[PDB]
């Protein structure tokens, strides 16, 4: 669609690659309206960081998230 | 380590209120005006020449696109289901009918003018179909990839390769922009210098209008395109862009784009509203 029309508010330009799986505090699934396979990862830091999905740590780690919080 | 993302929350939530307003009042000036333009004509004057086919068929292109804008108000509160491929058709298609039915108004009086050429209601009549179907086929890009995925009107990109968005970017730019504006700047042009030195007792009201059209055209147009120009060359890689960077250019996007909506709005007091034929004067006047 146009521009004005937009639910998209993240966009990444690099990846994080692996470490660490206790850091995290959240999890956030990148939005449909960017069209972009994307993991937003909040930190006990409370940084922000972007992760490809289709990574064989991601998907151990949204394990841990997902059970533990 | 650096691959920090760049957030852009704030931009839209700022941008909502400002893009809702903008879309209302162009729904509400536009399909006024040009559902009276259909009303005027249809009535007061069954179309007697191609000029008021293309009036017609103008402000048709007009509606159907504003209409599109309730819905689209509609989307970006909540984020209720309907089809994004069909809406985001019926926007592309009817803004690119707008803009070709523009061009071919200042056609069909560019070859009345100075060329002498005239055409009857039937042939005007085959001339928009023409230009509605090639309507269709220039808006094929831009909602054939529009899908509806999680309740959102998405394109994805990934399946997609990356000089997609900026032939897109070009096609509109063009396509929506240059050729038209040359087009009607031209037309309008040689057929001022015509008029200026006819033997037309008030030539000059004439000139005005076709002034009006394109200056009109352009102060409503030109910032949209030109931030498109400089979104082109964020992707093409020719310039850096930094988070705040591509939030600002988000900003001018949208703001810029909506601005360009009022065009539509503006279009029935560029053509029909404008008043008496002045033209028509002219056009006895030629005659010989
Ligand atoms: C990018 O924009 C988002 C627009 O709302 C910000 O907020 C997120 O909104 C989501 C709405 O689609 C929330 O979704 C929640 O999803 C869970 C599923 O796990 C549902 O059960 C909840 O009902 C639903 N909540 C709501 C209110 O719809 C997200 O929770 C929410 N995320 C956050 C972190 O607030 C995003 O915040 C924004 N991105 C950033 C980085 O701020």
């Amino acid at each position: 669609q146009h521009h004005g029309v937009t639910k998209c508010n993240i966009t990444c330009s690099k990846m994080t690659s692996k470490i660490p799986v206790a850091l995290l505090i959240h999890y956030q699934q990148n939005q449909a309206s960017c069209g972009k396979r994307a993991i937003i990862l909040e930190t006990r830091q409370h940084r922000l960081f972007c992760a490809d999905p289709k990574e064989q740590w991601v998907k151990d780690a949204m394990q841990h998230l997902d059970r533990q919080a | 380590e650096d691959a920090t993302p760049c957030v852009f929350t704030d931009v839209l939530n700022q941008s909502k209120p400002v893009t809702l307003f903008l879309y209302g009042v162009v729904f509400l000036f536009g399909s006024i005006g040009n559902f009276l333009v259909i009303f005027t004509i249809t009535w007061r004057r069954r179309i007697q020449c191609s000029g008021d086919v293309y009036f017609i068929n103008l402000a048709a292109a007009d509606l159907l696109f504003v209409c599109t804008l309730p819905l689209w108000m509609q989307y970006l509160l909540d984020h209720a289901s309907v089809p994004c491929t069909l809406l985001t058709a019926c926007f592309y298609v009817a803004m690119f009918a707008s803009l070709c039915f523009i061009t071919e108004i200042a056609l069909d009086r560019y070859y009345a003018i100075v060329y002498m050429r005239y055409r009857p209601v039937k042939q005007a009549c085959l001339f928009s179909i023409f230009w509605w179907i090639f309507a269709v086929i220039i808006a094929i890009p831009h909602f054939m990839v529009v899908t509806k995925k999680d309740n959102q009107c998405m394109t994805d990109y990934d399946y997609l390769e990356v000089s997609y968005p900026i032939i897109l970017n070009v096609e509109l730019m063009l396509g929506a922009f240059v050729i038209p504006l040359s087009v009607i700047s031209y037309c309008y042009y040689r057929i001022s210098r015509i008029v200026a030195v006819s033997q037309s007792r008030h030539k000059g009201r004439i000139v005005r209008v076709l002034i009006a059209v394109v200056l009109v055209f352009i102060i409503f147009w030109l910032p949209y395109h030109l931030t498109l120009f400089v979104d082109t060359l964020k992707l093409l890689k020719w310039i850096s862009s930094s988070c705040e960077f591509e939030r600002s250019l988000k900003r001018a996007l949208i703001l810029t784009e909506s601005l360009a909506f009022c065009h539509c709005c503006l279009n029935p007091l560029l053509y029909v509203f404008v008043g008496t034929k002045f033209r028509q004067e002219l056009h006895c006047l030629l005659a010989e």
